């Protein structure tokens, strides 16, 4: 006989077992792990959804730009990036009319954020782009490079520590003609402008703070909208899906027909125009102080005039059209006049993963425009929005007008730049649908981030790794919900991995690595066997009931008294950590910080408070410590004298 | 900022600064630093004048 | 002298001397987060490659005279250059410096607490069910005596590093901890982490399906799942679920006493200043306690603190979801031929009302109720919820159902506002409006049933525009904080013209406290 | 009522195999851990093996590792023991017993119930 | 502040109606929700619309399939045709030095014929493979001339080995991938699992969790897909651990697995050898080439198109037992050249997820369908052989099987998804989930509909080119639509 697993869907419906359709748990080998040409395809497709003769040569970069906003209305059903300005502003104003002054409370929270924000909130993130080296670097590295190259010039405002001063430095930097980078000698103002707006795959170094501010505003907005369930994770989305169902279907005197669409917007992220974002931010910043509008308006202007980083690409300017194939020849033909100095020009673009929450704000606006008060008709809709995968429920008294409401949704979406995908979208009746890998069929299953964790060890310690494993199991049991038997199997898999990684199997099995002899002698001299740690060759009694207790305290009652007295002794030479804490074997800022921490232990726990310089505090602390361990403690007077002579040497040195 | 200012001060100085801020259209929601400075000014004057 | 020598040989290089000079102490945290940030090369795989290597563990130099070089079987566990083989750990773990350090369970009490909760944590049967998420707001910390993070980390700095304590120089846990673990320090930083984890509260919004206490939540992986439920009682209880109740009772009694006062505001404030709650002062607790109750919010408003948009009515706190409003005063005739001026809520509005034992979601038009989804615990509890809902509905239908003279009085013999008069009348006998409201056909879908006037659930028939939810209505406690405008008579307005709350709805439970209200012995003393 | 009747034993030759079965009735089977305890004629009993409720935690004597395999099937509430490479000293009467608690290591190996039979080789 | 050279970008970011952005800000300050949307709608063409196309059981057409040359095998190692070289040794797996285990594997077989090249590569130097094999055997037997045994044999930089290490078209579906998966779904004699212990069984759910997971393990332990997972784990682990210390020289890595036959005795199995190139792994995408030489008993002369990336060498003869005594069937050596990287190995060292991904995607079914119960239906899932699950169609009819067949079928599905992992399979799964959901909503009779079903068909046909696993899933889906009253 021949085997077919998908046929199983004949006995059991799909939503009961849709996890089988998900092939991979982790990540497959990315086909585009390299590639400079598909980016050209993205550029040309973005400029194809915007070809309406709105070309303007930039005044300061000379790069041609398209301005398809509020351009000609589309005549075709294909994806079009033409959104009328008045439509966007009217939708935003109607959202504000549905929720009074919500934008102002969000702006107040955003002002509190921009007041308190230091530069550390610029380090919490993935890899960034350093323009100094025209290369991708980690966050703090590119940040320190930018700080040092700014300190080399006359830009030292970020010394206060507030991110707004770093933004002021960024603003002052674009105005200078010469840019000397540290024998090194580097580019002028124009190339600096080109690099400052350059994006990769990955924002520039300057724009990250401004995008953080815009996203904090969008967060304060989306938190106060029930129909936007993006910032939350897990069961919250469950509740936000289980509520709207009763918000739509439960209509008394039932003549209403409730249909539900699971939709998607094809290439929507490339259709969101930064100038429309400038407009919607400007309307959100209505009657607020001008400086705040100026702060928040930085990022959309940078994306209106932004450059895209692509044999190098820089030599694509001087070449004859014979060395390429026909398809690549055509793809390069349509990009030659757009690129400048090895950098591509992309006016109407927006990169995936930048304004997802503000885009969700816009989507929720075009969603709330259907609460039968702004439609002025019979049909009325409501739905849940994500970045691109949205779900809608439209209720209409008859099956004749439901398509009319769907048409209203799609037309208004086209009007705000939301190109609904006629392929990756399907309608059905209310009670079964999809929203960002969440599936609803009269019930729930939460396979959204169901990419179960690294079953193996996390690799930092013996107790820290075990606690990490069991804690992540419990978290995925409550946060990214998994079944209990799967939790048992994953736990024993991790225990196997943790036993084979640390050469600690048990003192009950005969298999012997480079270590098992001492473990088995330990087992032999122990009376009550159950108390032994897994690191010390002990039984695993971790189960669902005790997935939260650290290993030591659970076995703490069942240990032997000598075992306890020998295990936790802090006068040892090596969550809860004990003498079995390995600390395995593995320069400007961290050096100073570590010396400071050695001077003040509290500096490693609580953020210190003090207006004096680092050196002024360190010298006084050293002198007082010398005094106290000389008088009451025991130290030679000559060592004290040398300490204080070096301290006075620093006193004379910090003055020059 | 605002809640902390309302925390470390008596409601009388808070009321005084709140009324004194409605004088020149200086909205207290924006000029919170002016709020803190004025509350500081008033408490300094009071603890300066007390018990003399 | 090593530290200061490092300082000296560091201050000679110019580009570091300048940064040690300019940047101040306040900003060390902003300079601590400047790393290379690359050592993220498969920590499991690098860990395995190092463990496969000989002697990957690095220790100090005092093992030379502490453990032997070769064990009972000639195994190498040392080096020179100081690397160490992992088997050395297991040796020192077998027979070494045995000590009475079994003193441990006083700094790690936060874990043995969970252990003991599991010991006598009697279990129960698994009545499987389609568990539905309840968006609740709960605390995630057991037994911490309700201490805020700032004063708790101040106590931390006091107990672990006295020589560098903070500058506030103007508290019993400090004595207890400094006394009991004085000379038995383990690892200062880890001790500070353990005490900051034990003593600091934190309450946030979580989806739960029946867990209230802190002990019922820390074991959520056993209790709640996708479609199951386990009745588990952890044979215990903590302080942080019956401490805020004392403040609630204090606020209720204080407001009930101040309503009679000639100057309710000044008397209430003078009482709040002269009140002690379990070794503490009321003003600081109110400044730092995130407890939500009408009287508590009144006390907070008395000192100008931001609280929610609570449209409190009949003990039910309301939160606006969507919709605007306009005052538009209007005259109305009652069911007993009586003129009443009223503030007719015009426009389209959407509200969520959270109650003590019941909650609901309402969508309401001008003097017309569109949709209402209710869930409570007791039959009479959902009855009261539906009564206050119908009172706020302002429909003409409930206006016609008024029977008898409308004279309901405050404890100070005062005219109650018309809305509260209607509510207080309906709360005792409401069987007039039910049979006069209207009945309709429903479809009995998705665990949404209807209710009948005779206190009876029904499948396909319900009251006009009503829905009863199975297994609970989803609650939403939205966070909004705006300044208040308190008057002299304990009625707070939101500065735009909405009367937020008033004492007319405060008292339901005279909690037995777990200035003449105590015994006359207390009056004398 | 609780009764444990075992079977599957018999005569064999040294170096062979045997599959001992134990049927228990009268109590909640899946909750309690189980034990095999043997007794040679003349010497007091010695525990052979202790097996968990999940069937995941198993423990044998210091002299029988690699030769034995204990397991259980919860459907028929039955206990299986595979003995391979039978040494001449394993010639004893084997016993199937039901632990006091649902654990394996909590407490030293001792039982509080009845018994069936056991063969000898 | 927003001064010049910056306002110049602000002035260029406005819609095509203004010159100073202050004009635009004042225009935004005063806005009138007058109903511009209705005018814009009446202005827009009527052809821009979301025309609902109805979806009945007549609309679904079977998936278009590629036609042309049969799809060959691109899997990293041989699954069903490779055979084992047992030693039945209780070595206690004490980091058993993987090389000498292989030489005592070789010590168990005799009858190595002269290397006889059978199937060429159809392109390239075919005899270089057999010359490399002779070098393999030489350097294998040239250890006894060394005063010291090396634990890892660094092959000499021979020109044939240098060449072996290197120093789209529309392929139609083939008939063999179904057979490979079938033999993956079959039951074996060994266990292949060391599932470590777990704590006591407290009452409420841990009893249920146990009686679920142990049932699954007992129904899954002896599966062949478990052997495949462990095989991939061992090969990739040895390859990675060698790729660090052998950064310059070629190392010989035996394709070793371990198991336990039903007699309960530890057994070590050999599938073949693999020659590694240079492993200067700077990044995770750095390519390291390798040559696979695997033993087998399947003649390529039966299905020659399957071994397109392969050179076959008739390598000897072994004793072979059958239904009628001995047969002495010929032993073959399949050699291929391929490349791997660090991510390619780590996705394959974490293959045990295929059990978890199975269990949960089984446990998922044991929750939702069992949520409709006062006391959950958990034991009624098993122990009721009358409940059959449709998994096969041989005789033009649905051939429903028992429950363990389903468990191992889902396990083998996950296994092949991991080993044949291809972005084409990713896209196909993502695009077929939609059609499956539409069909399922129709099965509940909820009058569903689409907009451009031909567009979805286009999107699916755009990702069906050459991968045999994707094409097998596609034919499976077509047969499923055929047997769904559609």
């Amino acid at each position: 006989m021949d085997v077919n697993p998908t046929l199983l869907f004949l006995k059991v419906p799909a939503q009961n077992a849709i996890s089988t359709t998900f092939p991979y748990t982790g990540d497959p080998p990315y086909s585009h792990g390299t590639g400079t040409g598909y980016t050209m395809d993205t550029v040309n497709r973005t400029h194809q959804y915007s070809e309406k003769g709105k070309w303007t040569t930039n005044t300061e970069t000379g790069a041609p730009q398209l301005n398809p906003i509020d351009g000609p209305l589309p005549e075709d059903n294909e994806p079009s990036g033409y959104a009328q300005t008045d439509c966007v502003l009217e939708a935003m104003a109607f959202l504000e009319e549905s929720h009074p002054g919500i934008f102002e409370n969000s702006c107040l929270e955003t002002m509190e954020v921009v007041q308190q924000t230091r530069v550390d909130r610029l380090t919490q993130g993935r890899q960034t782009y350093d323009w100094t080296l025209n290369r991708n670097q980690p966050a703090a590295t590119a940040l320190a490079n930018t700080i040092e190259v700014f300190r080399s010039n006359g830009l030292t405002a970020n010394e206060s520590g507030r991110l707004i001063d770093f933004l002021k430095d960024v603003m002052e930097s674009m105005d200078k003609e010469e840019m000397e980078i540290t024998k090194k000698q580097r580019v002028n103002k124009r190339s600096y402008l080109i690099r400052a707006l350059t994006l990769n795959t990955t924002p520039g170094m300057q724009i990250r703070g401004f995008v953080y501010f815009v996203e904090t505003l969008a967060r304060s907005i989306c938190e106060k909208l029930e129909q936007s369930g993006l910032p939350v994770g897990g069961n919250e989305k469950k509740a936000k899906l289980a509520n709207v169902v009763r918000k739509m279907m439960t209509n008394s005197q039932d003549t209403e027909l409730s249909f539900t669409i699971t939709g998607d917007n094809t290439k929507w992220n490339e259709n969101q125009n930064p100038r429309m974002f400038l407009a919607m931010i400007t309307y959100i910043t209505k009657n607020q102080p001008e400086w705040f509008r100026n702060v928040l308006s930085i990022a959309p202007i940078m994306f209106s005039n932004k450059m895209a980083r692509l044999i190098p690409a820089e030599m694509l300017a001087s070449i004859d059209l014979k060395y390429f194939n026909e398809s690549t020849r055509k793809k390069i033909e349509k990009i030659r006049p757009l690129l400048i100095d090895g950098t591509a020009s992309l006016s109407p673009g927006m990169m995936m993963g930048m304004f997802n929450m503000l885009s969700t704000v816009l989507g929720v606006s075009i969603l709330n425009l259907g609460q039968k008060r702004y439609t002025k008709t019979t049909y009325w809709w409501d739905g849940l929005q994500s970045s691109d995968d949205f779900a809608l429920i439209v209720n209409a008294p008859n099956h004749e007008g439901i398509q009319a409401g769907v048409d209203r949704f799609y037309r208004t979406c086209k009007l705000v730049g939301i190109n609904m995908s006629k392929k990756k979208s399907y309608i059905n009746r209310t009670g079964t649908f999809e929203f960002t890998s969440f599936f609803y069929r009269y019930g729930f299953v939460a396979n959204f981030s169901m990419e179960l964790p690294s079953f193996g060890v996390s690799g930092i310690n013996e107790s820290a790794d075990m606690s990490i494993g069991v804690t992540v199991i419990k978290n995925n049991m409550i946060n990214n919900d998994l079944g209990p038997a799967t939790a048992q199997m994953a736990l024993q898999l991790f225990i196997k991995d943790y036993r084979y990684t640390y050469r600690c199997h048990r003192g009950d099995t005969q298999i012997q690595t480079r270590r098992s002899f001492e473990l088995k002698k330990l087992w032999e001299q122990t009376r009550s066997k159950a108390g032994l740690l897994v690191s010390d060759g002990g039984p695993n009694l971790y189960n669902i009931r005790n997935l939260h207790i650290p290993e030591v305290c659970l076995k703490w009652e069942l240990m032997d008294e000598d075992y306890q007295g020998r295990l936790c002794n802090p006068l040892n030479p090596f969550y809860d950590a004990v003498a079995t804490t390995h600390s395995w074997i593995p320069q400007m800022y961290q050096k100073c910080c570590n010396l400071f921490e050695k001077f003040f232990p509290s500096s490693s726990y609580r953020r210190p408070v003090g207006i004096s310089s680092m050196v002024e505090a360190m010298v006084s602390r050293a002198r007082i410590d010398a005094r106290i361990d000389f008088e009451s403690g025991r130290i030679k007077k000559e060592e004290f004298a040398e300490i204080m002579k070096i301290c006075s040497t620093i006193e004379e040195l910090r003055r020059q | 900022m605002e809640d902390f200012v309302r925390q470390c001060f008596n409601p009388m100085i808070v009321e005084l600064a709140e009324k004194a801020m409605k004088e020149y259209g200086e909205d207290l929601k924006i000029e919170t630093n002016k709020f803190a400075a004025i509350c500081t000014h008033l408490e300094v004057c009071f603890m300066y004048s007390d018990f003399h | 002298m090593e530290r200061i020598k490092e300082l000296r040989n560091l201050m000679s290089q110019s580009r570091t001397r300048e940064i040690l000079t300019k940047t101040t102490v306040d900003h060390m945290a902003i300079i601590k987060k400047y790393t290379s940030g690359r050592q993220e090369k498969n920590p499991s795989l690098r860990m395995k490659w190092m463990m496969a290597m000989k002697y990957p563990i690095t220790a100090d130099k005092r093992i030379t005279e502490m453990v032997p070089e070769r064990n009972e079987q000639g195994q190498t566990l040392w080096s020179k250059m100081v690397m160490v083989s992992p088997l050395a750990v297991t040796w020192w773990n077998r027979n070494g410096p045995m000590t009475s350090t079994v003193h441990y369970p006083k700094v790690y009490k936060t874990y043995f607490e969970k252990v003991e909760r599991l010991k006598h944590g009697t279990f129960g049967p698994v009545h499987f069910r389609n568990q539905v998420k309840i968006r609740r707001r709960v605390d995630i910390n057991p037994g911490h005596a309700d201490l805020s993070a700032k004063e708790a980390q101040d106590v931390i700095m006091e107990v672990v590093f006295p020589n560098e304590v903070g500058a506030r120089i103007l508290l019993t846990i400090t004595k207890e901890k400094k006394e009991e673990l004085q000379d038995c320090k383990i690892s200062p930083l880890m001790v500070a982490y353990m005490l900051e984890r034990e003593l600091v509260r934190k309450t946030r919004f979580l989806p739960v399906a029946g867990g209230t206490s802190s002990v019922y939540i820390e074991v959520l992986h056993l209790t709640q799942g996708t479609c199951w439920e386990q009745m588990y009682t952890p044979g215990g209880e903590v302080r942080n679920d019956d401490v805020d109740q004392s403040l609630i009772i204090a606020a209720r009694n204080i407001v009930r006493r101040a309503a009679v006062s000639a100057d309710p505001l000044a008397s209430l404030l003078e009482m709040c200043h002269s009140t002690q709650i379990g070794g503490t002062r009321m003003v600081d607790i109110l400044r730092q306690n995130p407890t939500e109750e009408q009287a508590v919010d009144i006390c907070k408003a008395a000192m100008g603190l931001r609280i929610s948009s609570s449209f409190s009515f009949g003990g039910f706190t309301f939160k606006r979801t969507s919709g605007s409003s306009i005052k538009r005063e209007e005259e109305l005739l009652t069911g007993n031929l009586q003129t009443l001026k009223i503030r007719v809520h015009d426009g389209y509005e959407e509200f969520t009302m959270v109650g003590k034992r019941a909650t609901a979601i309402l969508r309401k038009a001008t003097r017309r109720l569109v949709q209402l989804i209710v869930s409570g615990r007791d039959e009479q509890s959902v009855a009261e919820a539906i009564i206050v809902a119908m009172v706020f509905s302002q429909e003409d239908c409930m206006i016609k159902a008024v029977r008898g003279d409308l004279n309901f009085v405050n404890r100070a013999n005062q005219r109650l506002n018309p809305m509260h008069q209607l509510l207080r009348h309906f709360q005792k006998d409401a069987k007039v409006l039910f049979q006069n409201w209207g009945i309709e056909h429903i479809d009995n879908v998705m665990g949404m049933i209807g209710v009948l006037p005779d206190m009876t659930p029904s499948t396909e028939m319900s009251m006009r525009g009503i829905r009863v939810s199975k297994m609970g209505v989803d609650e939403y406690s939205s966070t909004e904080r705006v300044v208040v405008s308190i008057d002299r008579f304990l009625r707070v307005r939101d500065q735009r013209g909405n009367v937020l709350l008033s004492p007319e709805e405060v008292s339901e439970t005279q909690g037995t406290e777990k200035w003449e209200i105590n015994g006359p012995e207390s009056v004398l003393v | 009522q609780v009764q444990l009747q075992e079977s599957g034993g018999g005569m064999v030759q040294p170096g062979g195999s045997l599959r001992l079965s134990c049927l228990a009735s009268g109590f909640t089977f899946s909750n309690y851990a189980m034990t095999w305890v043997r007794q040679a004629p003349g010497k007091g009993p010695e525990w052979v093996s202790m097996v968990s409720n999940n069937g995941a935690d198993t423990t044998y004597t210091d002299s029988v590792k690699g030769r034995f395999t204990i397991s259980r099937d919860n459907a028929k509430n039955t206990l299986y023991l595979r003995m391979n490479n039978v040494k001449p000293e394993d010639s004893a009467v084997y016993y199937c017993a039901k632990r006091r608690y649902g654990g394996i290591w909590t407490g030293q190996p001792t039982d509080y119930d009845y018994l069936g039979q056991g063969t000898v080789t | 502040e927003i001064t010049g050279t910056m306002r110049r970008l602000a002035d260029q970011s406005l819609p095509p109606n203004f010159s100073c952005l202050e004009n635009f800000r004042a225009y935004v300050d005063g806005f009138e929700p007058n109903g511009y949307i209705e005018g814009k709608l009446s202005q827009m063409s009527k052809e821009v619309n979301a025309k609902i196309e109805p979806f009945l059981k007549t609309t679904p057409r079977p998936i278009r399939l590629p036609d042309g040359p049969p799809c060959f095998q691109r899997s990293k190692f041989l699954l069903m045709d490779a055979l084992k070289l047992s030693i039945e040794d209780p070595s206690h797996e004490g980091e058993g030095i993987p090389l000498y285990d292989a030489i005592k594997c070789m010590r168990t077989f005799f009858g190595w014929k002269e290397p006889y090249i059978v199937k060429p590569h159809e392109k390239g130097i075919n005899p270089n493979y057999l010359l490399s094999w002779k070098q393999v055997l030489a350097e294998l037997q040239d250890i006894e001339n060394e005063e010291k045994i090396p634990r890892t044999k660094n092959m000499k930089k021979t020109s044939q080995l240098k060449w072996a290490l290197g120093e789209p078209e529309l392929r139609s579906l083939s008939s063999w991938i179904q057979n490979e998966f079938n033999k993956a779904c079959e039951l074996t004699d060994s266990t292949w699992i060391e599932l470590d212990e777990i704590g006591e069984d407290v009452a409420p759910i841990e009893y249920i969790a146990s009686m679920r997971r142990n049932y699954f393990t007992a129904e899954v332990s002896h599966c062949r897909a478990t052997e495949y997972i462990m095989k991939g784990v061992y090969i990739n682990t040895a390859l990675l651990n060698a790729s660090c210390a052998a950064m310059d020289d070629f190392q010989l890595i035996p394709m070793i697995s371990k198991c336990r036959t039903k007699e309960g005795r530890r057994k070590t199995n050999l599938y073949g050898f693999i020659i590694k190139g240079r492993s200067h792994l700077r990044n995770d995408t750095d390519v390291v080439n390798f040559v696979s030489m695997e033993f087998s008993l399947t003649d390529p002369r039966l299905e020659p198109h399957k071994w397109e990336k392969y050179c076959v060498l008739e390598i000897g003869d072994m004793l072979l037992r059958s239904a009628i005594g001995q047969m002495s069937r010929p032993m073959f050596l399949y050699v291929r050249t391929n490349g791997t990287s660090k991510i390619k190995m780590k996705w394959g060292m974490e293959m045990r997820r295929c059990l978890l991904q199975s269990l949960q995607q089984i446990e998922s079914m044991i929750e939702a369908e069992s949520s409709v119960k006062e006391k959950d239906m958990t034991k009624e899932f098993f122990e009721n052989k009358s409940e059959t699950w449709p998994i096969g169609e041989s005789p033009k009819g649905v051939e429903d099987g028992s429950i363990g067949k389903v468990c191992r079928t889902l396990l083998a599905k996950s296994v092949f998804n991991s080993l044949y992992a291809s972005p084409q399979l990713e896209g196909f799964s993502a695009e077929s989930r939609k059609l499956l959901l539409v069909v399922q909503a129709l099965r509940d009779n909820l009058e569903p509909g689409t907009f451009d079903l031909e567009g979805l068909y286009e999107a699916i046909e755009e990702c069906l080119i050459n991968d045999p696993w994707v094409l097998l899933n596609a034919s499976w889906f077509n047969s499923f639509l055929t047997h769904a009253l559609r």
